[PDB]
């Protein structure tokens, strides 16, 4: 994955080297950012259901035809609404994971890799998820490095979609 | 590989669950003692060559047939390989201490190693014995109260012994 | 060149990636460390003459034969005694560089790459430089994270000689 | 590549001299401002897509000959490479802002590029315009006073523009 | 450029071989097919404007939100409607080119290569164009091997979009 | 590799014999019906994405353990790989239909695929179900009296089903 | 095995691509050609013995020394005459196979690959077989695309020998 | 690369235009005469070795300095290379005849061949004479009223001569 | 691979000893009669093609099922592979004769060959027959007392027979 | 190993060629050399114990500190002197092997490979061994081509040490 | 070019190695052999005319049809006989070159490289040249290592044709 | 590459002539003094390290700017490269002495070296000094009358100096 520690190790490993002061500095940064990120993920986990619900409703609000059009790729029926909610949940969960890890790694491994193929194969519009992510960004009620980092991940996911 | 964080993350991901607050507190607990962790990383790293060479020199004295003509450590090439093995094993342990997880050590270094020593006819038994001395010396080096803010580092030492033990056990 | 920033960039670049929170954490680590490292190098710079003379003398003490053997690899005349002090000077200077870079990069590029070749070619015993480094480590009078880091480069240089 | 530190280090090394206290103090001043220096990396990075796409969309609006049949950015294969180049330039600029030195931007991205566009038939003078738009957007995204502690960044925002200007000058 | 003749030559060339009855057979097939293909391309070319406007309207029908929403990626203003007609025109023209060439080559080189990047970047839904193509397919009035060949390219474009 | 012609030729060469008149007449009968063969190649090919995605959605609908967190098709990388495996298998089947012989599908796709799936932890049975759905969809599409000169193509459909069955059998 | 169908598939496969109108055209050409090819192979098959004996005799005529000289590579004894008739038979059979396949594949795989080695090792003159082939070409009685295709393979064998 | 079709397509794309009816009718006229085209491909190809070797023998007969000791075609390695150059040029010419466009011959053969011959010390003029002889032989073979449906193929012969002239021009 | 010297060296090295005078004396014996050794290498080498082709021809005459259609020696590619294999075996045999040690013949040639011929379906017990003839021809060539200084070479002939029998046994 | 015979075979084998007069000439050279080489190897063997002792004492003479300094890398005690005489013995035995083999092959495979790593790791000074070898050159008592070849290996070992 | 010295150097060079006793032994072999080799090459040069004429005549005797058959590949005219004489001359000269070089290098570079292509192209039988070589080998009147080394090359050429 | 033998052969071949007796005489003459040549090969080789290190030290002593900070031989990585260049040149020169022909030194070593040092900003004439310094050392080593059969080696020493001069001229 992409995380300070694992990257710091993998680099040094690729060079056949013992960890130096550099990797130690990487770690030092990680462990201090952790103080905010770990609690950020907590706050976000606590507000999971609300954020997911509101985000899904926001998607439905901005793109109403998703609640009306027939087709397996829409939330016009219960099935699709649960699919939507599930996906938004996945996204939020990945964000928490990124906060836990201190890097985009989890999201990269679990979500970003192949997202284009999925969205294209099942006819899912990135704008929907961009909207959900926007809504989540505007409602998580975080502040400080928590907010900044979490939002960096949110913007990263938004970037992966656009 | 996994570190202390992504390990929990992945274990959680396979269930499809957010981290439990307790699981996160557990990690904050680790964060709270990370300076010590990096201290031992630095400390073991700073004495890599002596840790290796002392252990090796002592290993050869207890088992002189290894360096005896025909032994698996006779000739300078095999001796170099041997020292290299000691250093490698030592390195991948510091990786585990730094990462806070044994995944990298098992995955990249240990898994498939006894088979290597098998195909080579190398005495893994003696290798483990080398790892033991390296463990001892490293732990001694880590517990040095000189030139450092004093406090309890027993949990960490206990964690380190585990890595060294996994190394020693992997090739035995 | 091993330093937090240049590495972080070089890592991101081979992946074709923008810098994410990981590299930012690396940076935070570096900059937090720099406040002590720069002071450390600054301090060491002022102690060059003392540490170099002392080191050279410590080497001449440990290995008296270097001051009383014929041959250009030895310091029995003036030229050699100057060559030695020069070398030790280089080592210290590289330490100060490493403290500023936040990594072993400068010492790697300027000194370690090809050290064995030099030493073997010109008959310079590593042990001579191990003693010089050991002296410096026990006389620089640094304290705090300055000493810890600065000594990580001395021990690193020692490892490179062993 | 160099960063803010190793640049000075190398400059000093080729003179065979230690850093003066003035240079160290300068680097310390640079260190004391490094939060704002990573806010900008974060902010530019977080808007890479829209920066590139807005700049590109405007570029094509002002120069419809680029996307008109026979134009160098016509066909979705060349348009993609065009957007790619934009993104790359932006990326290396952010690398420069991150490292506190332009070496990474010069060595890898910009050097030889004018000649490349010359060989291909690409109008570098259009690229530069694209870069200019990206610059203007980037600095504004950077200067956003929302969701951040207030302070002065006039120094950093000038450096960033220095890098963008370097990028622009390299293909004109 | 994937065409029967060029492909035949290139396979012959990659083997360092003179052309044989195999490539001759390829050519015969090509020239036999061209008789209908060229005619088809002619017909489509003559039906261009009608087919384009029709397809555009069909897309506007299928997805009415593309004529209401503000944003540079939509056709709520005249600019976007022009962009739309243009793109559909490009698609049709590529189909004609494919009929002329006897393969997907032109479409591949001029359109398919990078279509994902373009659609993702500029936030254009692949389904819109799928809808345009499905309609062109219904309204082109072709018949026989002409229609079969043309529809092959249409469905190819559709497959490239899904 | 083998088509309907060279298979018989290869069979004949090993016996040092020329094709009997019957062997030729059979091939002539195959040639007589070749338009249909290419019609189905065209029809399956043109519907590739639809066939694959429909089969996949069905498969995940009946086997939700695959897409649940921890399922072998969970995460987009594995979902992508999964989708592509379906696409590949379909592709090599169309190759078999086109060639008039199963050799391509055998040698370039199915051979060593089960062991692969086993080593990966991918449940080959699920793959087989996927292939089954693809078979059904494809065969329904091949029949479709619309927009085609009517006639009997039962034998061809059987052959196609044969190739699909081969794949489904090979993977589990 | 170089045949139109297998080649088409393999080119499609080397590109990771589904077959398109290109390969379909290849196939059409093939199946169109097969109508004459198969018939031709039939005719030759029925004329086998005659053509073989004739060609052998023609070679014996062109190079009488092959019926006088002693040595295992000559046809001065019955053994060599049998070897000769056999070889010519092989050539003819390969031509029929090529007609069946629609390409040089069978001849390439069963005969051409290593023909130089065999001729050089066993001291067989390529011109003998060229003479046999030239004669078969004259006496096969074929006409139309059948004859054209067959003669293509004959001349191919001739080219492989010169 | 380009055939008779894609050349016009490429010309058309740069103008953002569909093929005019005239442009199509021309191509139809080309298609109407394609059997002849393939007949000559077949005829030149089938005579390859003869064409090459006859041309070579002629060339060496008129230009004995080439095969005299010290000549660029003296020694079997250089004679082999020489023969193969002839063969290659002929091959790419047949490619040109087959494709209906000179692009293959231009891009994959002739481009940079003179400089090659110059660097080698090979007299390109002699090469050109060789190609000339090959042209004559090939064209005589293409005409040959024997064993073919009679008709006019003057334009095609002209085209062939064109490709040969291209080669002969390119090498000197 | 080893030669006659390094082989004894390795043995001596495994024990950490110097060659006893006896071993050196034996090596000196080998040195003394090394003109013969090279004489046979030269003689056998100088008749490679004929040895191989003779053995092969008579082999196909004893066992015509090999060259009969469907036989493993049928088709020119496999006939060539066959002659090649015979030639390779002979070559490595001569390498062994030259080196004074069979290690090169064992390792680089005969190792795994039995299994290869099994996987391919080649009858190894015919390869052995092929070798048994090359042997007979080879020592016949070697024992020829014409155009050579007469002397005894029984030991060497025995040694060569050793290697041929080696090859023969290693394929059955 | 680097020897005339094995290399003669090696080059021929990498070419896939039967041996020729070249490898035969190599062999002739090797056999003509062996007559003196084996003798040398013998003479050196029967004088081993003396040469090693003398060499050791020579080393001790040139570098007296090696017999006063504590630490395991020195010969201030019994064990160290044993290690030294052992090493010198090994070095000599390699020379014998090289004379036997007709090349540096044995010394290469058994000693040169990794000597730098060992010497660096165990703080052994190459100067010691170079002196030890220099003595051996002077004291081996060999004569003729036998002496020149023996010295070529000694100087090869020295070069490898410097 | 395959000679002892050049192969020795090539070996040394492909290993980044200085020439050791191995290459020296190779050279000694070469120079010892050259004493007979150069003499031989000198001798055969004086027998060129008679050996070539006799060889050609031997070929004509073995294969009379070559003096009777029409065609550019035969020797029924002066044009044909001169080519043959010339060719045999080339072979003999190559043999001398090999004797001078101490290897098959010259013959490999000038004759063997492309022999199959040339003989196959111009319908020249290898058997003719084998007969010529046999005659030359049987009539050259050399003795000692001269005849042997020469015969190695003659037989080599023979094998190159079989 | 050529040696003393194939250089003359390759000269005579281009004229289609056998070697004149005088050429063979010269070559036999060279053979008569080959022991000396191989003596110098052995001698120069045997002192490879000292020849380079002495020259290097002597070069740095006379040109202190090369090793001073900012000098092209400053830092260990560059010093290594410098020593290595010296060693390489010496090696190829000894190849030239061994072969009795300079072509190995020409093609593999000195070809392009000037432009290389040019690109590197390395002073090639200082390399030329170093080589100039290695030459004399080598000849001094070769002219030692100790431990060798006395005789004359002037022409040989001249030839050696020729090669060294070759090296020097190619970098300057
Ligand atoms: C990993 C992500 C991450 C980043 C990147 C980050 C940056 C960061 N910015 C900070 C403050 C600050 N950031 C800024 C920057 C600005 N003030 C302005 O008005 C403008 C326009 C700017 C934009 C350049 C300033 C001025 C400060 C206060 C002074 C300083 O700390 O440098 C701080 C220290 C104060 C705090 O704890 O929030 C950090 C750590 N924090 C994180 O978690």
């Amino acid at each position: 994955m992409k995380t300070p520690l694992t990257e710091a190790v993998s680099v040094a490993d690729s060079q056949g080297r013992f960890l130096s002061s550099t990797e130690i500095q990487v770690a030092f940064g990680r462990f201090r950012q952790a103080k905010a990120g770990l609690e950020a993920a907590k706050a976000l986990t606590s507000k999971a259901d609300s954020l997911i619900s509101g985000a899904a409703q926001a998607v439905y609000n901005k793109f109403p035809y998703t609640t009306q059009m027939q087709g397996p790729n829409y939330a016009a029926d219960q099935r699709g609404k649960d699919k939507c909610a599930r996906d938004i949940g996945y996204y939020l969960r990945m964000v928490t994971y990124c906060l836990i890890a201190g890097g985009t790694g989890p999201m990269d491994e679990y979500l970003i890799a192949g997202i284009d193929e999925i969205n294209r194969t099942f006819e899912l519009s990135p704008s929907w998820y961009i909207e959900a992510l926007k809504y989540i960004k505007a409602n998580h009620g975080l502040s400080g490095d928590a907010a900044v980092e979490a939002n960096s991940y949110l913007d990263y996911a938004i970037n992966a979609l656009s | 590989m996994f570190d202390a964080f992504t390990k929990v993350v992945s274990q959680a991901d396979t269930r499809g669950e957010m981290l439990s607050t307790a699981q996160i507190d557990a990690l904050s607990q680790m964060v709270a003692e990370s300076n010590k962790r990096l201290d031992v990383v630095n400390r073991i790293t700073s004495n890599a060559s002596t840790i290796v060479s002392n252990a090796a020199r002592s290993l050869f004295a207890e088992q002189p047939q290894l360096i005896a003509p025909g032994g698996n450590a006779y000739t300078s090439t095999r001796m170099a390989a041997c020292l290299r093995d000691m250093e490698i094993i030592l390195r991948y342990v510091t990786y585990a201490v730094f990462a806070g997880d044994a995944s990298v050590l098992e995955d990249r270094c240990l898994n498939g190693l006894r088979e290597t020593y098998l195909a080579l006819g190398t005495p893994g038994s003696s290798v483990a014995v080398g790892v033991g001395k390296m463990k001892e010396a490293a732990l001694a080096i880590v517990n040095d109260p000189a030139g450092i803010t004093p406090g309890d580092c027993s949990a960490l030492a206990s964690e380190i012994a585990s890595y060294f033990d996994r190394a020693c056990a992997a090739v035995s």
